[PDB]
């Protein structure tokens, strides 16, 4: 947590997501993913990172 | 204003049916079941859900 | 502020979110309460008329 | 009272039996879960302050 | 019927009732209030609602009062407690009334 | 009986249109095209024999295209 | 008198309500059949099948 | 390995052959907990209505 900003992190942790979702496992729906992505605005953005 | 009368007629239209109580039922059986009893504790976000 | 405002409970206001909470708006120099409302005396029956 | 009072109760007791058995073999297919979006806003009038 | 399904489980997310805007006592509200008192189990709503809804019932049944002078009950007690005591008058000799649970 | 009964069946299915229509309503507004807000409250049906009007009143009035995206979701 | 008596799920009565059904479309028990169909929601089957 | 369980089905396997024991087939069989996801979240209530 100590090389990018709040939201830097954010992308970068997204970005490494969808690659290890598309690398070992055939797509799916990935409802946890969903999920989260869904209602990343209903809250602030550090305690979504730390989440 | 209402008249006293007109009271137990709307409870007899209420009244729920036999039939429409075993429905009721096995689906709610089917549910108990299956939901995970962990999450029955979360404090509720998202208030537009209630 | 709002909620003290209107003491009636079947009033109810919108919840908040968490990441709504410490976003920042701009509010009026000075509210406007029954004191500026009580000097209007002298010309209130017109008001009130029309 | 005899043999012949009994088939009801027989009946309820056979098909509560069927029910079961007919379930306990069924094969277990799971289905893929879809259509979750924020969907829920919540209207109403503003407050909009005067002064 | 998700959002009742809700309120049944999580022991804290009761339903919460949004009323009609700048209108009160209007011939629809006592209808549908009287619907969802003996109809709507209690324990699936919060107590505010709970409230208003015995609020709008014992209204129209009580010698003296009034809805806004029961409204006014708000202070001097609780909403769970003014729930109560209502619902405890509307069980006594002079009046009987299901109450859903 | 030709009036009562034209004015029986044409009261009747407006009703049935409308329920479907207040669902299909609800479906635009949850997505982002009529907005919240434009709810309507009273509507009120009137049937002369064969001919029928339909008049809906509203808090807010909506903007000329929403009219115009509710009128043909009703149709 | 046993199995299933007094205590049994709802489930059940659907079973024990269909022959009563059938010998109340005989061709000369339509007086009662015609009371039972149009007073159903004062007096409900339960207390007409316990009497 | 099949014909051990015994959990609510009666399997029933025919012997197969003096010969044929020896073949080989590719069978998979994950093996991680998931006991994990269960936990208590801060976000059990979208999980419970979605």
């Amino acid at each position: 947590p100590t090389r990018y900003g709040t939201s830097e992190s954010i992308d970068k942790f997204k970005i490494a997501w969808e690659n290890v979702e598309s690398v070992l496992n055939m797509e799916g729906n990935d409802f946890v993913k969903t999920i989260m992505y869904a209602y990343e605005d209903n809250f602030p953005k550090k305690d979504f990172y730390m989440m | 204003t209402i008249r006293k009368d007109d009271f137990r007629a709307l409870q007899a239209v209420l009244r729920i049916d036999e039939d429409r109580a075993a429905d009721m039922f096995t689906t709610l059986r089917i549910m108990i079941s299956s939901i995970p009893a962990v999450w029955y504790d979360a404090e509720v976000v998202h208030y537009p859900h209630t | 502020r709002i909620t003290e405002m209107v003491n009636d409970r079947r009033i109810m206001i919108q919840k908040l979110t968490l990441a709504e909470k410490p976003q920042v708006m701009r509010h009026v120099t000075t509210e406007i309460n029954n004191d500026l409302f009580f000097k209007m005396s002298p010309v209130a029956q017109l008001y009130i008329y029309h | 009272m005899a043999s012949t009072t009994r088939l009801v109760n027989d009946r309820k007791q056979l098909e509560q039996q069927v029910k079961d058995d007919a379930r306990i073999l069924a094969d277990a297919r799971g289905l893929n879960i879809t259509t979750v979006a924020n969907d829920s806003a919540t209207g109403g009038q503003a407050i909009r302050n005067v002064g | 019927a998700i959002k009742m399904m809700q309120a049944a489980q999580l022991h804290r997310a009761s339903i919460e009732i949004a009323f009609p805007m700048n209108v009160s006592l209007s011939p629809e509200i006592i209808v549908q209030c009287f619907i969802v008192w003996m109809s709507i189990p209690e324990q699936l709503l919060s107590d505010r609602s709970n409230f208003i809804i015995a609020a709008v019932i014992w209204a129209g049944f009580s010698a003296d009062d009034s809805y806004a002078d029961i409204m006014r009950r708000s202070a001097r007690a609780s909403d769970r407690q003014n729930y109560d005591i209502i619902k405890a008058a509307l069980s006594s000799r002079k009046f009987k009334l299901p109450r859903a649970s | 009986w030709t009036g009562t009964q034209n004015d029986l069946v044409n009261v009747s299915n407006h009703h049935m249109a409308y329920d479907e229509y207040k669902k299909r309503v609800a479906e635009l507004q949850r997505q982002g095209k009529i907005s919240i807000d434009v709810n309507d409250k009273h509507h009120i049906v009137r049937v002369f024999g064969d001919d029928s009007t339909f008049i809906m009143t509203y808090d807010e009035p909506p903007s000329a295209e929403e009219v115009h995206l509710m009128c043909a979701t009703f149709v």
